[PDB]
């Protein structure tokens, strides 16, 4: 039979395997970069919650429409997803 | 003496350190800041900010929107958007990182689909004709 | 097997189920490489439909009781065709696959699913 084609298929699969290995390493670097990126946003929210709490404890005489809760008729929803798939089933179970 | 000043945006901080003079464009009054000053908060004009260390030098940061909080020992700005810069002319500089990250966003796709979708596409493609001829005796 | 012998309806149903199974068989390789979720929703429907069809083909027989013990089923063709039309109508796309295994008619499938 056409055995050489079979060997070629094997070689292509080997190449694909190495490419996947590269995919994984690049993903790891991106993971570390984003994981770093998360921490930088803390102090903003930290201090800002601090001062908002200082305000409300200084002024409990009224509230804000974002501080208030009335019975719900409709809701808005905000969902964040990738531009390209292949990253697990995060979109899948998210949608579920 | 001096006192801590923290130039922080949502993404990250811009400048930090202990300083003794500051110039800032408030929602109402223009404000000069000195250590120990009475605690104050206000909204800020989307303009540049000048801050003066005791070394005879004064930094500049260009800010677009944001709020200022001050304590007698710590002062900071929650920046809507700020850049270590002298003037809005430095807009020619923020777009540099903007398009850099844009190019990276192009790159991630230019590799992802090209690497993954392609190779994985050819992988399972012609395998069937093999799996069907496994036990061939002739 | 032409509509001129088994009846147009029978031929149509046979062609349809055959094509579904064919489609799944081609599809079967990709999930070996990628997650099934990476497929279109219609494709997932196809997968589940074909798998449940496979389950439904298992028919207990009055000779096989020696192997296991259960009695056989002599399903009239009418029940078969009705069940398969309903399945390819997707009237049962909420039913566990095991409700189709080693059973008799579609009614028995529903009974099994409820017993589930």
């Amino acid at each position: 039979a056409n055995l050489k084609e079979i060997r070629a298929k094997v070689a292509s699969i080997k190449s694909t395997q190495k490419i996947t290995r590269a995919m994984q390493m690049v993903a790891a670097s991106k993971m570390r970069r984003a994981q770093e990126r998360m921490a930088q946003g803390r102090p903003y929210a930290d201090n800002m919650r601090r001062v908002i709490a200082h305000l409300v404890q200084a002024n409990p005489e009224y509230k804000h429409r974002y501080m208030v809760d009335r019975p719900v008729k409709r809701v808005g929803y905000i969902i964040v997803s990738s531009d390209r798939g292949l990253a697990g089933g995060l979109n899948i179970n998210l949608f579920k | 003496a001096t006192m801590q000043c923290d130039v922080v945006s949502v993404k990250e901080s811009i400048y930090s350190g202990a300083v003794t003079m500051l110039i800032a464009k408030g929602a109402g009054g223009e404000l000069g800041i000195l250590p120990g000053h009475a605690p104050l908060v206000t909204l800020l004009q989307p303009g540049p900010i000048r801050v003066l260390l005791e070394n005879g030098t004064e930094e500049i940061v260009y800010v677009s929107g944001g709020v200022l909080e001050v304590q007698p020992h710590v002062v900071t700005v929650l920046a809507d958007t700020a850049i270590r810069a002298d003037n809005l002319d430095e807009a020619a500089i923020l777009e540099a990182r903007k398009n850099a990250e844009q190019l990276l966003a192009n790159q991630k796709s230019d590799l992802d689909s090209a690497a993954a979708l392609a190779a994985l596409a050819e992988t399972a493609a012609q395998l069937e004709t093999i799996r069907k001829i496994k036990n061939r005796a002739q | 097997l032409d509509p001129l012998v088994v009846g147009q309806e029978h031929y149509e149903i046979a062609r349809a189920v055959q094509n579904v199974l064919q489609r799944y068989k081609e599809l079967k390789d990709i999930i070996a490489i990628l997650g099934m979720d990476e497929l279109a929703e219609e494709d997932k429907l196809v997968v589940y439909r074909a798998r449940k069809i496979q389950r439904f083909f298992s028919q207990p027989f009055h000779v096989a009781e020696v192997f296991t013990g259960a009695p056989g089923k002599l399903v009239p063709l009418k029940e078969t065709i009705r069940g398969f039309k309903g399945l390819l109508a997707g009237e049962y796309d909420h039913i566990p696959e095991q409700a189709f295994y080693m059973v008799g008619g579609i009614d028995e499938v529903i009974a099994k699913a409820e017993k589930l």
